[PDB]
């Protein structure tokens, strides 16, 4: 028996100006997957002349998505985050502005940590369906540099 | 003002350094010459160590510095050889104990109270022995002799003691011959010889007097020493037929483990056919009367040395190589003939008037309908047995268990890739040749899936395993063992080129 | 445009019954030619080094692609006086024996 | 009468730096496809200008997916050799460094064997789906040499 | 194409047993030459300034890349009279040694 539930689950927030010390989510939407990602893709190959085969190395980022329930704390909190533009305050050299840190901890213990990236899209109104309810917002994140610590 | 060893290191070195670790296909020498000790195999890099320990009047020497001075077509040397001793008759127990250059005549000041150790049959001591004089390590090793020989022990009462000056040792040799054994063990008195002498200290060579063996024994003995070597030769006089038929029975004993070499001249060669048919492994040589030996019979030794099997495109022929050094035996095509009937080895001269050509002709090897015919085979056989044998064992090594499943056989496939790799690179294994019918139903019959003989067509090999249980001889017990069967196209080389134009 | 002197199945001159050397006209001693040039073997035209066949490099010793014996037969098919151009070339290497086979083109 | 069930199928990798013994695979996911592969394509034909036909040979890939239930070892041990750097590892080169086998075995006793490549693409972090699951792994691999064992 | 005269593990001319020095011909003299102008350091060649080997710039010292000690390496073993080309070069860095191999490329 593997027990595969995605109840309990958290995740945590860390931005470098905006919100520095971090806040929490933990109303996510119903009719959206909650958590999702693309594929990773750091390999490639390309082919000879004489039949054979070569295998390099590529460089690949990681994009995220994440959905709430409009109108919950964490949606506005998520609005803010995505209309705080880039262009005031400053930064070190070769950090990016705003390097938003991801931490993320499953039910069971393990948990994962995701440095160096930003958000990139999201919704900026309500969207009403033709049921009369709301869509559950959606964002979109990036991030270069990631880790692995599945054990608790 | 401090050294630059201690912060900055060169080790430099001329080129063609090549590192290797493995299996060693070398040459080993069965000599009956009297400084190696019976029981110990010693193994050379060069040709002036080989001179250095023995000798230029020595044989070994000249028989060493023929061998090393040989290059290849990919350019490469045998870069190792090795020794052994065969006893021909029955030898008085001895022991040597010095390698390193001690003698430097330290005796001096050592006269008083010499209280060697002699641990024979009885326990016995020696008395006082002047080495005050120290005046030369001839005169010292004398002055012991005549003390010994002052005991009354029966082994040395007509002992005897020798010094070898290029090589430094010192030697004891028993009265009797053919039984007996001595030790030496040192004591408690500050002032001891033995200390000092090669024995009774740490690596120290102890022989035990016994009877005269057959050379078949002596081979059989050298390989328990150590295996790490491939076509093993005698030196010296020629052996008789019934000696070198004992020998190629025990060769052949063996599974494909080495290569027997021998020489022998055209008169001879009706006789040892008849009695050697078969037994491969086997080589035959001929060998010119009138000229001197010119060492013929290391030729085929020298090519498999000179392989290199870890770089791809690695097999070779054996037919068209050329020795300057060596002399000349057949110039006819009738006694050509003969001697290829007879399944025999030899340097054949194709002209005169002018640059000669001569080269080492037949490839072939003396053996039964099943075994492998030609040389080249042989040799890869010989390696890829060792290859998967080892790969084998370092699975066993490693992983905690094989459960006999179908787990164990997919990870016995796992590490047998490799090995399989290597072999379809090196040249060992060939693809696209042709199967005739009777050899496809000779596969079919041998494993008894059919289309397999497609799969050996295309790839080159087929292999498959499986698992079953069995009792073992020495206990009542029953375990599991897995078998295998490989299949595989053996390698070719060119011997003889056809061919035909058409004007139109 | 050529000629030559007949000789037998080995190398040597052949004679008539009436003890005269024929000299041999066009095409046949263009087979006689081609047949010597790929028997002739490099190094040992004093003169006229690396021109032959190589066979003690690239054919007998043990080889990586055999595309280089190909070239070495064709440049020594070639050079005969008279030869055009080649159509077939084979390289066989079946069985144990290298098969050769090759059909060629003159003016006549 | 022919059986043609999947039960009881079991894989082995083996790597040539990463893991140099090799591991196994036994839990293979649910409601992706255990293991699937998109078709060999090794010759072409093009159209003369008479009308005829002219075939001739091609190089040619071969891919390999094979899924897993998340939150397993063999999900660990398959982000690990995802996450090892083919830039690292000095090693001799020209032999696709971190060379990769793959043997799987059938219920009837097919054994095939698969080298000369490498893993190529895979998730980073774990899925959640609306229903409140985790979505099953997946990744790719690509090989070179077809070895063409197929014994009974 | 060049000579120099034998010296030992350290370096200072070995005399052999009749007293007479030694002119090493060529390969073996480019072995020697090699691991001389390797062990040499840059900043004490008077009459030539910026030749050597800058291992307390580019080794020794806490560095970002480790390219320039390469790049300086790989000059130090050209500028030999007869070197060629380098075929290899490592740089392993294990522990705490710096591993450094290369295979080196002659006319002859």
């Amino acid at each position: 028996m593997i027990n595969v539930s995605g109840f309990g689950t958290g995740i945590v927030i860390v931005s470098a100006s905006s919100f520095p010390m971090g806040f929490s989510l933990s109303k996510f939407a119903d009719d959206e997957s909650p958590i999702s990602s693309k594929e990773l893709e750091p390999f490639g190959y390309e082919m000879l002349y004489d039949g054979g085969l070569f295998a390099f190395d590529k460089a690949a980022p990681l994009e995220v998505s994440v959905s709430v329930i409009a109108g919950s704390e964490d949606d506005i909190n998520l609005r803010i985050l995505l209309n705080s533009k880039k262009g005031s305050f400053r930064f070190l050299p070769g950090i990016i502005p705003d390097m938003t840190t991801l931490v993320a901890t499953l039910p069971d213990g393990g948990r994962t940590v995701l440095s160096n990236g930003t958000i990139l899209k999201g919704p900026a109104i309500d969207t009403i369906q033709n049921t009369g309810r709301r869509k559950g917002n959606t964002y979109t994140f990036v991030f270069g540099s990631y880790l692995g610590a599945q054990t608790a | 003002m401090i050294s630059q060893s201690r912060y900055i290191r060169i080790i430099s070195g001329v080129g063609a350094a090549a590192p290797v670790a493995g299996r060693k296909l070398i040459l080993r020498v069965m000599t009956t010459n009297n400084v190696i000790p019976p029981g110990i195999v010693i193994e050379f890099d060069n040709a002036n160590a080989v001179l250095s320990y023995f000798g230029a009047q020595s044989e070994e020497y000249q028989r060493a510095a023929a061998y090393f001075k040989f290059i290849s077509k990919s350019v490469n040397s045998p870069s190792s050889i090795s020794f052994a001793r065969w006893v021909n008759t029955a030898i008085a127990p001895m022991v040597v104990g010095d390698n390193l250059p001690k003698t430097i005549a330290d005796f001096a000041g050592f006269s008083a109270g010499v209280l060697t150790i002699m641990v024979g049959a009885a326990e016995q001591n020696i008395t006082a022995i002047d080495t005050s004089a120290a005046t030369s390590m001839d005169n010292v090793a004398s002055i012991i002799q005549t003390e010994i020989r002052k005991n009354a022990d029966p082994q040395l009462a007509q002992a005897t003691v020798t010094w070898n000056q290029n090589t430094n040792q010192f030697t004891l040799v028993g009265a009797t011959i053919g039984t007996g054994v001595l030790a030496v063990a040192k004591s408690a008195d500050p002032q001891d010889m033995s200390t000092a002498l090669g024995w009774s200290t740490s690596n120290v060579v102890n022989v035990a007097g016994q009877s005269a063996d057959l050379p078949d024994a002596a081979v059989a003995k050298s390989t328990n020493v150590s295996n790490n070597f491939g076509s093993f030769l005698f030196a010296g006089a020629p052996l008789d037929n019934d000696q070198i038929k004992a020998v190629s029975a025990w060769n052949a004993a063996q599974n494909n483990q080495f290569i027997y070499t021998v020489a022998t001249s055209l008169a001879n060669l009706g006789t040892l056919f008849t009695l050697v048919n078969g037994n491969a492994g086997t080589a035959l040589n001929v060998l010119s009367a009138t000229a001197a030996n010119d060492f013929v019979e290391q030729c085929p030794s020298e090519i498999l040395a000179a392989t290199n099997y870890d770089e791809p495109g690695a097999s070779q022929n054996y037919m068209y190589y050329q020795f300057p050094g060596r002399n000349i035996t057949v110039s006819d095509d009738t006694v050509a003939n003969t001697v290829d009937k007879s399944r025999g080895n030899y340097i054949g001269v194709t002209q005169a008037n002018g640059q000669q050509l001569a080269f080492y002709q037949r490839g072939i090897l003396c053996g039964g309908p099943t075994d492998a015919v030609d040389m080249n085979v042989y040799a890869n056989e010989i390696w890829l047995k060792s290859a998967i044998a080892q790969a084998l064992l370092d699975l066993f090594l490693n992983v905690n268990a094989v459960p006999a499943s179908s787990t164990g056989e997919a990870m016995t496939l796992a590490v047998l890739q490799p090995v399989l790799d290597k072999a379809t690179a090196n040249g060992t294994f060939t693809y696209g040749k042709e199967i005739s019918a009777v050899q496809q139903q000779y596969i079919t019959q041998v494993t008894g899936d059919r289309r397999a003989w497609r799969q050996v067509q295309t790839l080159g090999y087929w292999i498959n395993i499986t698992f079953s249980s069995y009792t073992n001889s020495n206990t009542g017990l029953t375990e599991w063992k897995a078998n295998y069967t490989l299949i595989y196209s053996k390698g070719d080389a060119i011997r003889f080129v056809e061919g035909s134009d058409v004007m139109i | 445009s050529t000629s030559t002197i007949r000789t037998g199945t080995n190398n040597d001159i052949l004679l008539d019954d009436n003890g005269n050397m024929v000299i041999l006209r066009d095409v046949e001693a263009c087979a006689q030619d081609v047949r010597a040039a790929m028997l002739m073997r490099t190094g040992e035209n004093i003169f006229d080094v690396n021109s032959g066949v190589g066979y003690f490099e690239y054919i007998f010793s043990p080889q990586k692609s055999y595309d280089d014996a190909r070239k070495s037969i064709a440049d020594a098919i070639l050079s005969s006086p008279d030869v055009t151009g080649i159509e077939q070339l084979d390289i066989d290497i079946t069985g144990e024996v290298f098969g050769v086979d090759a059909k060629v083109i003159t003016i006549h």
